[PDB]
């Protein structure tokens, strides 16, 4: 089994900054990481995702330009840079992995390892 | 070209950056279902029957019998279908939940005139046909199913088992489907109603499928999906299907439903599984996605079923090379055909589970290789393009 | 290049005149069935049986009993296969007619030399084996099937069902498959020769297949695909397959048709199914278009299954474009090799219907990729012989 | 380039001489299997019960009831298990053996801690439950399988069928597999325990899957992979699943084991089989070259079924032409995506067959598939390469 | 449901000219249709086809460079243009279609809406 | 049914060279024809291939540099010529071949035919 910790959350005015972070243990050189989020009301949405070994970035259109994904295998961790928040972004955010090459890079079902969350809120 | 903000995969060369990009993608949002453009669309098995639904309907309830208009692309919402209420019915021990899902798979359905089994010559005679006010007819009154003849001996007495051919009484090249039941009570009403109190047995057998069946006698579960009427006894309902210029046998004993107007249809139905009532109209019916019009060649998100003018499956994001012959390559890669894929049509959810695996198993590997066709042709056209 | 009346398609540039093509499809036209040239093809299951059909010769008929030659390519011709006349049959109550085409699949099939059972010694004994006129041996008498034995009980008593266990006798890595049935008769007949007038119960268990089988006592269907000889009953035939070492076991009442001489097969045989007589030779067998010489890499038209030196189906008309280089990827795309497509050869028509469906699912988009991948080889040829 | 001993195949060139290649195939080599790293790999089902093999613990054997660890990947290692020793079962007259390959392909497995059914209150009391000391609990006595209840009638005498429901008791989403059975003896000991000699009949319904089973009084097949005590009677067990909120009903008749403690599992377990065993750690599980560390991107050899960080078969050896550019697109190829093969984790060997043949047709078709599609690529790359 | 009429018939000498036309209602931006013909005891034959969005053409082998489709949907009509006949094309032509595309464009099974039919005769 | 004959076995000490022979009478021209060796204790191993038609070799990698194959269909035979053998290469050498393209070129279920046998010894 691999644990996955988010941290990095917290309050941050529309139109500033964030980055979050995600400590994978026991990832394998064919695995894959990806970002998750979960408006209140709503099912999570794909964000960002990349590849463990060569750092295939695959990044959703609602978040693009804005988002980036990248990983640091040395340190054992997966970051998410925020830019250019707006109040529609308000959500909780979940870090996901699997070991091998799935039948797709969306969806909850491609995924087999699940964070527990972390809490973003975005106010004036 | 130049540097720019915009890259490119290439077949060869790898990332490239270029000035300016073409999408090819786009993520669809989870919408209603609406009719097909251009294709009548089945949702209701009977839209002009009220107050049925469609194992009502398949069963011959007394007050909503009418006829099944054709269709080529069907909808399939209820994947345990339940009835609107008349006899009460042991629904969970037999298939017969999935005759509905059954004649959805059928272009052309509709029931016989003519009665299959005259049901007063059948063995076992002098029969007298039963009837009970749960489910009334045009008139309020005692009525029963269309498609069954609840025969109550005359002559009340034990019967060894006895048999009776069921045979095609339809136009060739049209699957018969004949339904047929048995019915069971407590012990003093079986043995004034039939003359014995132990369980009966009964088997049924077509095209080298057989069933055995055994009645119970005693303790009955709970009244569910019935018109609200005190019942000491129920039913058991089953089906079979018989080919074409193939009849059919039945072994039964004291307390048959002697099948009258059997199920025969022809054609082959386009079915897709999702949600009533049918708002609007889309140019592609996508099992997940609901109603969704094309806009662009492909699309990402979760690969389904799909009928329809619909788009092609894709895992990652593909972009087009930009800034007369990027005109020419965009018309080329929309142009691409691939045929879309449904339901058996004849697999049931409930009985053939193995098979249904082994489909979605196919669907997921031919998605894949589609998929990887395209961005191959994509990386092709696009370093075309550049150079 | 220039100007001409001749156009050709390119992945990139897309049309394009060219002064010249060289045509690279053709469609052919239905013939006839020929043997297939270097391969043993199997039409007939023994052709030196004369006056005998499959089903004659499965169910071991007393005078076309003979050795079955070994064929890697056979060839199915009758869906619904019949009888040349022996005891009646009830041939629609069980799956018999399809064991023919189950021996069809299997490239060496023998019948045993010893019974698998000792009739004599089956419980329910003292038994004598009755026989009948109805299809006699070489010498003009009473005989019956080589696969059963009608046994009578010398001791004329109702029973209790019995029970009796089919074990493994060939060579291991044999499939073998045992035919047995039962015999039925009318009231006054059966009281006299089984010396009960109630229907008898009949089951069978192989591999965790069980099916369950009940007499009918009285009105019969008449006669059919039998020598023409007045007979007041008939009988119910049945088999199973056991893999390499696992038993079966039977339980039965009076009228026993206990099996002697059981078929035990082993290899694949790859079967198409067509028409006889098989008339010439031909390097490929098109199950639409008969026997078919192979002269060009692809052809247009219906798709279908085929067995040999056949080329590959494509959608549309391509051609390969002209005026060392030309000739250099001529060859190539003449060299593309790609696998074969048969039936199951353990799916029956009757009983597996969803499973065939299925199969003709992944066949149509196999041929559908397979085309896809053709046209885009042939692209990227004309394309590198245009530059 | 110019002439030297090495030969690179070009798309549209063919053939030609390069100075020097780059290797992209290996054949491996057999060898045992290995624990697959990154993932929990599930050998024996409970290694931590000691003398009990998978079937003794899918029977619920008294002295090695234990935990079930989760596991996404297991292995199977016995196409026919057997017992290490209870009471004499009947192994091959129903499809008990492959229960323990059914729970093998759900991911979370565990036993219920209450009985779905009260064996006290079942028809036909009153009961008393008895219990041989053929195997053993944690203090020596009599026992019997966890998952059953041996009921011997107080009062001794013959009953018609009786029917009782077996409710699903665990969360839902779980499939609830049953597991029942029922014990036969010789005569005179039928006569003393249940109070007639006649053979029993049984049978069970669940999702519209019902067999019929008839038991045997007398001769016994002698006693085979039990503890050795000499008893003269012996038992048939039999299982039937129930998905997500539907009960099961079961007809049964003097000497019926009732179900106690029922199986539900929820998930999905990859399942490819093997031999124990599991010594190392292996990148790659092939199922036929055992455990295996993945070096190169490609492989030649027998294709068969895999899971893991595996490479992609191919038909023949590859080559990309050698002599920045060169190390692009060697990552490219390297990168390649496909999804792998596994069993369906549903489909029995002994039950199953027409399926698994479709199943390893597929296999094959995909295989020349995706070989396909990597030999144009790998003639695209090193033709873009020699350019 | 789309209705397909066919018009144009008549009997022309050997070596002349004649033109079909075929009007259909009701088709989509995806649809095919496809001309036939049935010579007397004989079976349908594949003659041509065309797309009713891009008007790609598909000729069978018999009659290349002798006939030719062509569709307009400002009057939503499609053609089919004979040069050259000769005594083996009579017969009776029928005019085809289908909504969406499907396995082949060859065959009966491919295409679902059937027109009546129409009278072609070859005599000197 | 064809047939398949090998000869041209014997021994040969380590560092010289050999030649094998096998004639096949009713192959088709779309036949394929391959070489396998079991050394003593083991099982078959994939040895080479040829193509009846085009004359296209697939070599196993531990034979390849110094083994090679080639066809001659105006006589009917098929020749394996061997350089540089070692004491690893003392097996029993067989022939096979199959009529049309099969699964694979490895293994020996894609084969049908198969020749006797013959012995190489290889020792100083
Ligand atoms: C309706 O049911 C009543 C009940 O007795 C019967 O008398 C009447 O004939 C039925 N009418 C029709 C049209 O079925
Ligand atoms: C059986 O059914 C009848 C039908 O009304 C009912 O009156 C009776 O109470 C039930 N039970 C018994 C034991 O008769
Ligand atoms: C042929 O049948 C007759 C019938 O009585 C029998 O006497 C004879 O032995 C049989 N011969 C063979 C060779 O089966
Ligand atoms: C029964 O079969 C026998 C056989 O010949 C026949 O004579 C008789 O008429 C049949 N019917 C009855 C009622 O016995
Ligand atoms: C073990 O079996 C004996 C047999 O009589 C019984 O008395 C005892 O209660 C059982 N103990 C457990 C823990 O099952
Ligand atoms: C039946 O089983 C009992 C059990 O011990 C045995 O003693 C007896 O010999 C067996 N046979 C008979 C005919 O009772």
């Amino acid at each position: 089994d691999v644990q996955l910790v988010e941290s990095g959350g917290g309050l941050v005015q529309p139109g500033g900054s964030l980055r979050l972070s995600c400590a994978a243990s026991g990832l394998v050189d064919s695995a894959n990481v990806a970002w998750f989020r979960q408006a209140p009301g709503k099912e999570r949405e794909f964000v960002a995702a990349v590849k463990w070994r060569s750092g295939s970035t695959i990044y959703a259109d609602s978040v693009e330009g804005r988002f980036t994904i990248s990983r640091d295998n040395a340190k054992s961790t997966v970051y998410l840079q925020m830019n250019s928040l707006r109040p529609e972004d308000t959500a909780v955010y979940y870090c996901a992995a699997n070991q091998w090459y799935s039948g797709g890079y969306y969806g909850e079902k491609n995924y087999d390892y699940w964070g527990q969350g972390t809490l973003v809120t975005v106010s004036s | 070209s130049s540097n720019s903000p915009h890259v490119v995969k290439t077949a060869t060369q790898g990332e490239v950056n270029v000035t300016g990009v073409i999408p090819l993608t786009t993520t669809p949002t989870k919408s209603h279902f609406a009719n097909l453009k251009g294709t009548e669309t089945r949702g209701k098995l009977c839209p002009k029957c009220l107050n049925c639904t469609d194992l009502d309907v398949a069963l011959g309830r007394p007050k909503c019998t009418g006829k099944i208009p054709s269709a080529r692309v069907s909808i399939l919402h209820e994947v345990r279908p339940v009835t609107s209420g008349c006899f009460p019915i042991m629904h969970d021990r037999t298939k017969i939940r999935q005759l509905p899902n059954l004649l959805r798979g059928y272009e052309h359905v509709r029931l016989s005139t003519h009665n299959v089994i005259n049901a007063e010559d059948a063995p076992g005679r002098p029969y007298e046909i039963g009837t009970s006010g749960s489910c009334p007819n045009i008139t309020n009154g005692n009525g029963f199913f269309a498609t069954m003849a609840w025969a109550v001996p005359k002559n009340k007495t034990a019967t060894n088992p006895l048999t009776i051919e069921v045979p095609y009484i339809c136009t060739e090249g049209e699957d018969q489907i004949t339904v047929w039941g048995f019915h069971s009570d407590n012990e003093t009403q079986m043995a004034k109603l039939y003359g014995d109190s132990k369980p009966q047995k009964f088997t049924s057998s077509a095209n080298g499928v057989t069933t055995h069946y055994v009645s119970q006698i005693g303790g009955f579960p709970n009244q569910t999906e019935d018109g609200g009427l005190p019942q000491s006894g129920r039913i058991v309902v089953d089906y079979m299907v018989q080919k074409s210029g193939k009849t059919g046998t039945i072994t039964y004993q004291r307390g048959i439903l002697l099948p009258q107007k059997v199920w025969c249809a022809s054609g082959r139905s386009k079915v897709i599984k999702g949600s009533l009532p049918l708002i609007g109209e889309a140019d592609c019916l996508h099992e997940k996605y609901g109603g969704l019009n094309k806009s662009k060649p492909y699309y990402t998100g979760e690969h389904a079923k799909a009928i329809g003018n619909c788009p092609i499956w894709v895992k990652t994001p593909l972009k087009l090379a930009n800034g007369n012959k990027i005109t020419k390559n965009l018309n080329s890669l929309s142009e691409l055909e691939v045929k879309n894929l449904q339901r058996l049509s004849g697999a049931m959810d409930e009985l053939h589970n193995e098979i249904l695996e082994l489909d979605e198993k196919v669907d997921d590997l031919r998605a894949d290789t589609i998929s990887s066709q395209i961005e191959l042709a994509v990386l092709l056209s696009n370093e075309g393009i550049i150079n």
